[PDB]
C-alpha cells in the first residue's frame, strides 16, 4: 500500500491553530 | 444567509447523509469580487510558494500538486474580505456544535490561498487527513469568474466512500463546499488550462487534533 500522508495537503503541525 | 438555518437545515443533514455539501451563492457578487481582487494582488505581488505535502520522500512536489499557495490569518492589511470569508465560515461551523458526526470542532487552519496557474496544473488523486492529524471538515470557497470547466478543466472530483456515482463539483464562483477530510472522500483536482483560484480552510476536531499535536511535540 502507499502511504497517503506522501500525498496529503501540508499544514503547520505547531504553533498556528486558530481557535474558534 | 442567516447561519443557524443554513447550518441546522441544509449543512448538517447534508454532511451527515453525503459527507458532502455545496452551498451556492455564498456571499453574493459584490464580495465574491473583492475577495477575487484580494487573491489576485497576493498573486501579482508574489506570496505564492509551492504547495507542499505533510510527508516529503524522494518525489518533487510537482510531481503530486501543481498548485501555488500562501496562509492567511485574515488580518493582514489588503485581506480583509478573505477574513470576512474566513468568518462566515466560521459562523456557520460555529451553528454546527455537536451535530457533524461525533466531531467536536474547536479550532481551524489559517486560510490556505491556492492557484491552479493553468498549464495543465493540478493534484493527483488523494485523501486530505489519511493519518489522523486533526482535520475532520474541509471548507473550500471557489472565486473563478467566468470558469467554463468544459474548456479550462479544474473540477474537483469527489469518490465518496460507499456511492455508486462520485461527484464532480466545478470551482464555480462563489460557491462554498465542505466535505468529510478523512479517507471518506478520495478526491483529486483535474488539469486546469486557466488561472483557478480557491480558498480552503480546515477544520480540527479537538480530540483527534490533540492526539496529533501530542505525536509532533514528542517526535512522533
Ligand atoms: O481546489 C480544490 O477543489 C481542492 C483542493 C484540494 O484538494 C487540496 O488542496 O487538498
Ligand atoms: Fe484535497
Amino acid at each position: 500500500e502507499l502511504d497517503l500522508e506522501t500525498l496529503a495537503p501540508y499544514i503547520p503541525m505547531d504553533g498556528e491553530d486558530f481557535q474558534l | 444567509l442567516p447561519a443557524l438555518k443554513l447550518a441546522l437545515e441544509y449543512i448538517v443533514p447534508c454532511m451527515n447523509k453525503h459527507g458532502i455539501c455545496v452551498v451556492d451563492d455564498f456571499l453574493g457578487k459584490e464580495t465574491g469580487q473583492q475577495i477575487g481582487d484580494e487573491v489576485r494582488a497576493l498573486h501579482d505581488t508574489g506570496k505564492f510558494t509551492d504547495g507542499q505535502l505533510v510527508s516529503q520522500k524522494s518525489d518533487s512536489s510537482k510531481d503530486i500538486r501543481g498548485d501555488k499557495i500562501t496562509w492567511i490569518e485574515g488580518k493582514e492589511p489588503g485581506c480583509e474580505t478573505i477574513g470576512l470569508l474566513m468568518s462566515s465560515m466560521d459562523d456557520l461551523i460555529r451553528h454546527c456544535n455537536g451535530k457533524l458526526g461525533s466531531y467536536k470542532i474547536n479550532g481551524r487552519t489559517k486560510a490556505m490561498v491556492a492557484c491552479y496557474p493553468g498549464n495543465g496544473t493540478g493534484y493527483v488523486r488523494h485523501v486530505d487527513n489519511p493519518n489522523g492529524d486533526g482535520r475532520c471538515v474541509t471548507c473550500i470557497y471557489y472565486l473563478n469568474k467566468d470558469w467554463d470547466a468544459k474548456v479550462s478543466g479544474g473540477i474537483l472530483r469527489i469518490f465518496p466512500e460507499g456511492k455508486a456515482q462520485f461527484a464532480d463539483i466545478e470551482p464555480k464562483f462563489d460557491r462554498l463546499l465542505f466535505f468529510w477530510s478523512d479517507r471518506r472522500n478520495p478526491h483529486e483536482v483535474q488539469p486546469a488550462y486557466a488561472t483557478r483560484y480557491a480558498i480552503v480552510v480546515w477544520y480540527f476536531d479537538a480530540d483527534e487534533r490533540a492526539r496529533a499535536k501530542v505525536k509532533y511535540l514528542t517526535g512522533e
